[PDB]
């Protein structure tokens, strides 16, 4: 899904549903989908390019 | 079945000196039970026991006769069948038993991957459709080569689809990203395979040659399945929602000129959605393997006789030949572009 | 511009007595425009504007030529095009002018409609494929008749869907209802129309003599759009999943028993998931225009010469007529269960 500019990528089961994204003044952005929380996206003050993300994913599940 | 935690702990209690009855009745467990567990190897949290007799135990043999050679999936009619044979349970058993034997349908979620630099491309073809160029109706394709590090876009049209336009699409790719990659993407073309020999592929010996030649590694993807060369079937529908949806042309080498001069204007210079980058900028960064001197050459080779007089002729042309050459047999190399050369035994006829 | 319930209350206030300056005061608006709204028909709240020029205007000419003639609708490849002819400006005004042009994407929301009782009737084929029935390739057809608000069933199955088999099977579908519908919906079927004459629906002149004589009304619901009588598909994909599946047959007769029975069994019997309610008390709810005592004869009727000994031949079969039937004009009527009947200037002949 898409956030000011910025992609995420989120697991098989959020695929296709409707998440509800809180980004308090501080500036730090909490996911919650369906009424739980979801885990947090590392937000990075550097902007990571969609590539990169995908990289890091598949290194992760390596 | 005290768990692990319950184990381990009454273990180390005992163990740390304490009384042995005090730690039962601190843990909640019977004496016997604690004293049992105090000369065990390891926490007994698990009781195996194996399969039980159900209610459509009779009736599955027959349900599974139905499934596979009446192709019936509906549980509603096996179960209306089965009831008069004796069943009395409900469907909720037989719905369970059936699932493993019905289709798995087509997932949705998509994993994405991103090849390392220099390291991977894609191939595909675009049959365009029948056009009369110059009077003349031919079947168009377009040939389309992503990388895969870089999302270069080397695109090229062609009136045929044999293995040497495939070879020479190939070598025109390699020259325009200066280098071959390290694997290289197809699909299931029997100008690269010839079939699955039972889960395991079967090169084309002439295409294996040229891969070996070049040294990049040949792969297909699988049968019925082009999501995993997504970028270059992209890269096609990007080509052919751009530049051919109203473009006019009469000559292929047109089409060809202003393909190349769109792809280095806007489709390679534009910035990717997801790497966000030009990708004549990823391009410098690919490290491709350098190309050999010689290209592969790629041309139809046909042995002729020549003519009593020395008239030799292929297709419908004509040649004049020296009577020297009369009567003996000649290599007639086509080029792909339409230069046709004579040999005889290595020499070269400086035909008229 | 003061709005309704400003000028309402600036009228009514002025009215009532209140002095017009306090009254401007405590309507914050200046004293002058208070007076001239005190003599003015109704509230002044709207400003008309004629559309203005724009920066895209010179170009947009060519734009339309390019739409309507080249068939490019990529924002880009326009944007690219005219910037070079002299534009300036960003691609939202153009994605904005050129939005009409592109097609409408079918919605996905669905009216429900729920049809008066005895007022609404479904009807249409399914092309089951070819059979060897008896050693005969034939080429199976499903002919399904919903009813609109009982949501009753009729179903049978036939080898051609000529018009002569959609009466006949109208006519069982009629009797089997006990009854004849108000409205009648197919789709665009040549046995049923001819065409849209403009917008306008042209009747088969023989069809609309036979809805006619039995009193429904003949519908269509519009080209290339099947939602609108979904009830009967869905049937059909209700009987094709769950009786056409894995029931094996040798003579349509025999299929046709077993589909009757079950319909009767279980089509027409369980409660449907909408309705929720058995078919059959809905039926018993319908009220259907009565039956005509006699039924459209729906049979062949050709005209034949009986040869000079008097041996009468039709098709692949031969008579033998008596001396005065021999070198004459017959009707042979040939009724759709093979029943073939003789007549001669309106007797009957007692063909041997
Ligand atoms: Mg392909
Ligand atoms: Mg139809």
């Amino acid at each position: 899904f898409s956030y000011k500019g910025e992609q995420w990528l989120l697991s098989a089961e959020y695929a296709g549903k409707e998440i509800l994204v809180k980004e308090r003044l501080n500036g730090d952005i909490r996911l919650y989908f369906r009424g739980e929380e979801i885990s947090h996206v590392d937000q990075q003050k550097k902007v990571i390019s969609f590539a990169e993300k995908i990289k890091k994913k598949q290194t992760e599940m390596a | 079945m005290i768990t692990r935690g319950e184990f381990f702990m009454i273990k180390e209690m005992y163990e740390r000196g304490m009384s042995i009855s005090d730690i039962a009745r601190e843990l909640g467990i019977d004496r016997k039970t604690v004293r049992k567990y105090i000369h065990s190897p390891n926490p007994p949290s698990k009781s195996k026991r194996k399969q039980r007799k159900s209610k459509l135990d009779p009736f599955k043999p027959y349900l599974q006769k139905r499934m596979l050679e009446d192709g019936v999936f509906n549980s509603e009619k096996l179960f209306f069948e089965i009831r008069q044979q004796g069943y009395t349970g409900g469907k909720t058993i037989l719905k369970d038993y059936m699932k493993p034997f019905r289709e798995t349908a087509k997932k949705k979620y998509t994993v994405r991957y991103e090849t390392l630099p220099g390291e991977q491309m894609q191939v595909d073809w675009k049959e365009v459709g029948e056009v009369v160029i110059e009077g003349k109706k031919v079947k168009l394709s377009l040939f389309v080569a992503t990388l895969g590090y870089s999302r270069m876009k080397y695109a090229v049209f062609t009136t045929s689809q044999d293995q040497e336009h495939l070879m020479e699409c190939l070598i025109q790719s390699f020259k325009y990203f200066g280098g071959v990659p390290k694997k290289v993407l197809f699909d299931n073309m029997k100008t690269v395979t010839d079939g699955r020999e039972q889960g395991v592929v079967k090169w084309n010996q002439r295409f294996s040659e040229f891969a070996s030649y070049y040294g990049f590694i040949p792969k297909v993807c699988r049968p019925y399945r082009a999501q995993t060369k997504g970028k270059v079937e992209r890269a096609i529908q990007y080509i052919m929602d751009h530049f051919y949806v109203g473009t006019a042309f009469e000559s292929i080498e047109e089409l060809n000129f202003l393909l190349h001069r769109w792809l280095d204007q806007v489709a390679n210079r534009k910035p990717n959605a997801t790497t966000g980058i030009s990708p004549q900028e990823r391009w410098a960064e690919e490290s491709l393997k350098p190309l050999p001197l010689k290209d592969y050459d790629t041309s139809y080779l046909s042995y002729r006789k020549v003519h009593w007089d020395g008239s030799f002729s292929y297709k419908g042309e004509q040649w004049l030949l020296s009577a020297e050459y009369a009567g003996k047999e000649i290599l007639v190399k086509e080029r792909l572009n339409g230069d046709i050369r004579l040999y005889f035994r290595g020499e070269e006829i400086s035909h008229v």
